[PDB]
Protein backbone atom coordinates (compact mmCIF):
# COMPACT_ATOMS: atom_id res chain seq x y z
CA UNK A 1 0.00 0.00 0.00
CA UNK A 2 2.93 2.13 1.01
CA UNK A 3 5.11 1.83 -2.07
CA UNK A 4 5.48 0.31 -5.70
CA UNK A 5 7.10 -2.76 -4.38
CA UNK A 6 10.41 -4.19 -3.91
CA UNK A 7 11.91 -2.03 -6.75
CA UNK A 8 11.06 1.06 -4.64
CA UNK A 9 10.00 3.07 -7.63
CA UNK A 10 6.99 5.39 -6.55
CA UNK A 11 5.25 6.21 -3.67
CA UNK A 12 2.55 7.63 -1.70
CA UNK A 13 1.70 7.88 1.65
CA UNK A 14 -1.40 8.60 4.54
CA UNK A 15 -2.12 12.71 5.40
CA UNK A 16 -0.81 12.05 9.11
CA UNK A 17 2.62 10.09 7.63
CA UNK A 18 3.50 13.71 5.48
CA UNK A 19 2.51 16.23 8.19
CA UNK A 20 4.75 14.49 10.67
CA UNK A 21 7.20 14.33 7.84
CA UNK A 22 6.65 17.97 6.80
CA UNK A 23 6.73 18.97 10.72
CA UNK A 24 10.38 16.85 10.92
CA UNK A 25 11.54 18.41 7.73
CA UNK A 26 10.64 22.17 9.24
CA UNK A 27 14.35 23.70 10.20
CA UNK A 28 15.97 22.69 6.77
CA UNK A 29 13.33 24.35 4.83
CA UNK A 30 12.19 27.67 5.27
CA UNK A 31 11.95 29.71 2.56
CA UNK A 32 9.08 32.66 1.46
CA UNK A 33 6.25 30.38 0.02
CA UNK A 34 4.77 32.94 -1.93
CA UNK A 35 5.39 33.52 -5.40
CA UNK A 36 5.93 37.62 -4.76
CA UNK A 37 8.82 37.26 -2.71
CA UNK A 38 10.91 37.15 -5.35
CA UNK A 39 10.18 39.81 -6.95
CA UNK A 40 13.55 40.40 -9.03
CA UNK A 41 14.89 37.42 -8.29
CA UNK A 42 13.76 34.71 -10.29
CA UNK A 43 15.03 33.28 -13.15
CA UNK A 44 13.80 35.74 -16.17
CA UNK A 45 14.70 38.64 -13.99
CA UNK A 46 18.43 37.40 -13.65
CA UNK A 47 18.22 36.58 -17.18
CA UNK A 48 17.01 40.00 -18.13
CA UNK B 1 -24.02 83.54 -10.47
CA UNK B 2 -24.40 87.20 -11.79
CA UNK B 3 -27.49 87.07 -13.75
CA UNK B 4 -26.38 89.46 -16.40
CA UNK B 5 -22.76 86.79 -16.89
CA UNK B 6 -24.86 83.92 -16.60
CA UNK B 7 -26.81 85.14 -19.50
CA UNK B 8 -23.81 86.07 -21.31
CA UNK B 9 -22.03 82.97 -21.13
CA UNK B 10 -21.30 82.50 -24.95
CA UNK B 11 -19.97 78.62 -24.98
CA UNK B 12 -16.74 76.64 -23.57
CA UNK B 13 -13.82 76.47 -24.79
CA UNK B 14 -11.89 73.23 -25.71
CA UNK B 15 -11.96 73.02 -21.88
CA UNK B 16 -13.32 76.05 -19.71
CA UNK B 17 -15.41 79.13 -20.68
CA UNK B 18 -16.27 82.28 -22.44
CA UNK B 19 -18.55 85.25 -21.40
CA UNK B 20 -19.27 88.54 -23.53
CA UNK B 21 -19.06 91.64 -20.94
CA UNK B 22 -19.34 95.43 -22.18
CA UNK B 23 -21.34 98.22 -23.48
CA UNK B 24 -20.94 97.99 -26.85
CA UNK B 25 -22.58 94.13 -26.63
CA UNK B 26 -25.84 96.73 -26.55
CA UNK B 27 -24.21 98.86 -28.59
CA UNK B 28 -23.54 96.64 -32.18
CA UNK B 29 -24.60 93.04 -30.88
CA UNK B 30 -26.02 92.80 -34.39
CA UNK B 31 -22.22 93.64 -35.65
CA UNK B 32 -20.78 91.51 -32.96
CA UNK B 33 -22.99 88.61 -33.84
CA UNK B 34 -21.15 88.34 -37.24
CA UNK B 35 -18.01 88.05 -35.55
CA UNK B 36 -19.33 85.57 -33.19
CA UNK B 37 -18.34 82.07 -34.69
CA UNK B 38 -14.69 83.94 -36.33
CA UNK B 39 -14.03 84.86 -32.28
CA UNK B 40 -15.20 81.14 -31.01
CA UNK B 41 -13.20 79.23 -33.78
CA UNK B 42 -10.17 80.99 -32.33
CA UNK B 43 -10.57 80.62 -28.84
CA UNK B 44 -10.62 77.02 -29.28
CA UNK B 45 -7.81 77.51 -31.24
CA UNK B 46 -5.82 79.63 -28.82
CA UNK B 47 -6.45 78.03 -25.97
CA UNK B 48 -5.85 74.74 -27.30
CA UNK B 49 -2.54 75.93 -27.31
CA UNK B 50 -0.48 78.14 -24.73
CA UNK B 51 1.59 81.53 -24.47
CA UNK B 52 4.17 79.60 -22.19
CA UNK B 53 4.49 76.15 -23.34
CA UNK B 54 1.72 75.99 -26.44
CA UNK B 55 -0.01 73.71 -23.82
CA UNK B 56 -3.31 73.61 -22.86
CA UNK B 57 -5.38 76.05 -20.06
CA UNK B 58 -7.10 75.36 -17.29
CA UNK B 59 -9.49 77.11 -15.12
CA UNK B 60 -9.69 80.16 -16.76
CA UNK B 61 -12.66 82.53 -17.73
CA UNK B 62 -12.50 85.31 -20.06
CA UNK B 63 -14.87 88.08 -20.34
CA UNK B 64 -14.45 90.47 -23.40
CA UNK B 65 -13.94 93.72 -22.26
CA UNK B 66 -13.82 95.81 -25.24
CA UNK B 67 -13.70 95.67 -29.09
CA UNK B 68 -13.16 98.51 -31.52
CA UNK B 69 -14.44 97.49 -34.92
CA UNK B 70 -13.02 98.99 -38.57
CA UNK B 71 -15.23 102.30 -40.04
CA UNK B 72 -17.56 100.78 -42.27
CA UNK B 73 -16.04 97.21 -42.24
CA UNK B 74 -14.99 97.16 -45.92
CA UNK B 75 -14.60 93.43 -45.61
CA UNK B 76 -11.65 94.72 -43.35
CA UNK B 77 -12.72 92.42 -40.03
CA UNK B 78 -11.03 89.68 -41.56
CA UNK B 79 -10.71 86.22 -39.81
CA UNK B 80 -6.92 86.51 -40.80
CA UNK B 81 -7.29 89.59 -38.75
CA UNK B 82 -9.48 88.80 -35.38
CA UNK B 83 -8.87 85.52 -35.06
CA UNK B 84 -4.98 85.96 -34.75
CA UNK B 85 -5.66 89.17 -32.80
CA UNK B 86 -7.65 87.22 -30.20
CA UNK B 87 -4.91 84.99 -29.81
CA UNK B 88 -2.40 87.25 -29.00
CA UNK B 89 -5.01 88.95 -26.40
CA UNK B 90 -5.85 85.80 -24.94
CA UNK B 91 -1.89 85.11 -24.36
CA UNK B 92 -1.19 88.67 -23.01
CA UNK B 93 -4.22 88.09 -21.00
CA UNK B 94 -3.10 85.06 -18.99
CA UNK B 95 0.50 86.18 -18.59
CA UNK B 96 -0.98 90.06 -16.76
CA UNK B 97 -3.41 87.60 -14.44
CA UNK B 98 -0.29 85.83 -13.37
CA UNK B 99 0.14 82.51 -14.73
CA UNK B 100 1.12 79.24 -13.25
CA UNK B 101 2.41 75.60 -14.23
CA UNK B 102 -0.74 72.43 -13.27
CA UNK B 103 0.32 69.19 -13.13
CA UNK B 104 -1.26 66.36 -13.08
CA UNK B 105 -1.74 63.98 -10.03
CA UNK B 106 -2.40 60.45 -9.77
CA UNK B 107 -4.55 58.54 -7.58
CA UNK B 108 -2.38 56.21 -5.03
CA UNK B 109 -4.31 52.99 -3.96
CA UNK B 110 -1.90 51.05 -1.94
CA UNK B 111 -3.03 47.84 -0.07
CA UNK B 112 -0.13 46.74 2.68
CA UNK B 113 0.45 44.93 6.23
CA UNK B 114 -0.19 47.55 9.13
CA UNK B 115 4.05 47.33 9.94
CA UNK B 116 4.45 47.97 6.78
CA UNK B 117 2.64 51.38 7.14
CA UNK B 118 5.97 53.83 8.36
CA UNK B 119 7.52 52.52 5.04
CA UNK B 120 4.83 53.73 2.90
CA UNK B 121 4.90 56.99 4.35
CA UNK B 122 8.67 57.36 3.97
CA UNK B 123 8.15 56.36 0.34
CA UNK B 124 5.50 58.99 0.00
CA UNK B 125 7.33 61.51 1.34
CA UNK B 126 10.94 60.86 -0.84
CA UNK B 127 8.65 60.79 -3.79
CA UNK B 128 8.04 64.83 -3.64
CA UNK B 129 4.49 64.71 -2.96
CA UNK B 130 3.92 62.90 -0.19
CA UNK B 131 0.31 62.95 0.16
CA UNK B 132 -2.03 60.27 1.75
CA UNK B 133 -5.57 61.30 1.85
CA UNK B 134 -7.01 58.34 3.68
CA UNK B 135 -5.72 55.25 6.09
CA UNK B 136 -8.70 52.38 6.33
CA UNK B 137 -8.29 49.23 8.51
CA UNK B 138 -9.75 46.56 5.76
CA UNK B 139 -12.08 45.21 8.03
CA UNK B 140 -12.04 41.04 8.01
CA UNK B 141 -8.26 40.67 6.89
CA UNK B 142 -4.48 41.77 7.87
CA UNK B 143 -4.42 44.87 5.42
CA UNK B 144 -4.75 48.70 5.19
CA UNK B 145 -6.05 50.57 2.49
CA UNK B 146 -3.61 53.46 1.34
CA UNK B 147 -4.99 56.35 -0.66
CA UNK B 148 -2.72 58.98 -1.53
CA UNK B 149 -1.43 61.19 -4.68
CA UNK B 150 1.31 61.47 -7.06
CA UNK B 151 2.95 63.89 -8.84
CA UNK B 152 2.88 62.13 -12.42
CA UNK B 153 6.12 63.87 -12.70
CA UNK B 154 7.48 61.83 -9.67
CA UNK B 155 6.05 58.93 -10.71
CA UNK B 156 8.81 56.83 -12.83
CA UNK B 157 9.19 53.71 -10.88
CA UNK B 158 7.05 54.23 -7.69
CA UNK B 159 5.61 50.42 -7.77
CA UNK B 160 8.78 48.97 -7.42
CA UNK B 161 10.29 50.86 -4.79
CA UNK B 162 6.79 49.80 -3.08
CA UNK B 163 7.48 46.03 -3.98
CA UNK B 164 11.09 45.84 -2.81
CA UNK B 165 11.01 48.14 0.03
CA UNK B 166 7.68 46.00 1.16
CA UNK B 167 9.94 42.40 0.26
CA UNK B 168 6.71 41.76 -1.74
CA UNK B 169 4.48 42.56 0.66
CA UNK B 170 1.52 44.53 -0.84
CA UNK B 171 0.93 46.32 -4.40
CA UNK B 172 -0.05 49.53 -5.96
CA UNK B 173 -2.74 51.27 -8.46
CA UNK B 174 -2.75 54.57 -9.89
CA UNK B 175 -5.68 55.74 -11.70
CA UNK B 176 -6.78 58.86 -13.51
CA UNK B 177 -9.99 60.16 -12.32
CA UNK B 178 -11.19 63.74 -11.72
CA UNK B 179 -8.07 65.09 -13.51
CA UNK B 180 -7.09 67.79 -11.56
CA UNK B 181 -4.12 69.27 -12.11
CA UNK B 182 -2.52 71.15 -9.42
CA UNK B 183 -0.49 74.37 -8.92
CA UNK B 184 3.24 73.38 -9.75
CA UNK B 185 4.69 74.99 -6.72
CA UNK B 186 7.02 78.01 -8.18
CA UNK B 187 6.13 81.23 -9.27
CA UNK B 188 5.41 80.81 -13.68
CA UNK B 189 7.63 83.16 -14.34
CA UNK B 190 10.78 84.16 -12.53
CA UNK B 191 13.98 83.96 -13.54
CA UNK B 192 16.19 83.60 -10.29
CA UNK B 193 15.40 80.66 -8.62
CA UNK B 194 16.91 77.71 -10.60
CA UNK B 195 20.25 75.79 -9.76
CA UNK B 196 22.34 74.35 -12.90
CA UNK B 197 21.97 70.99 -14.89
CA UNK B 198 21.40 67.35 -13.69
CA UNK B 199 19.97 68.19 -10.27
CA UNK B 200 16.33 67.91 -9.08
CA UNK B 201 14.51 71.28 -8.92
CA UNK B 202 14.68 73.15 -5.50
CA UNK B 203 10.96 73.21 -3.79
CA UNK B 204 10.45 76.46 -4.19
CA UNK B 205 9.93 76.76 -7.81
CA UNK B 206 9.06 73.74 -9.90
CA UNK B 207 6.71 76.12 -12.30
CA UNK B 208 10.33 78.28 -13.95
CA UNK B 209 11.99 74.61 -14.14
CA UNK B 210 9.49 73.48 -15.91
CA UNK B 211 8.35 75.88 -18.19
CA UNK B 212 11.80 76.07 -20.12
CA UNK B 213 12.56 72.50 -20.98
CA UNK B 214 9.67 72.16 -22.87
CA UNK B 215 10.26 75.93 -23.60
CA UNK B 216 13.16 74.68 -25.41
CA UNK B 217 11.53 71.35 -27.16
CA UNK B 218 8.75 74.54 -28.93
CA UNK B 219 11.52 76.47 -30.03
Amino acid sequence: KKVNGTSYKKWSFDLPEMSNLYRLSTPLRDEVTDKNYYYLFDKKSFFN
Amino acid sequence: WDSLASRNVWSFYNGNVLINDTLPDEISPELLSKYKEQIIQGFYWAVKEGPLAEEPIYGVQYKLLSISVPSDVNIDVMKSQIIPLMKKACYVGLLTAIPILLEPIYEVDITVHAPLLPIVEELMKKRRGSRIYKTIKVAGTPLLEVRGQVPVIESAGFETDLRLSTNGLGMCQLYFWHKIWRKVPGDVLDKDAFIPKLKPAPINSLSRDFVMKTRRRKG
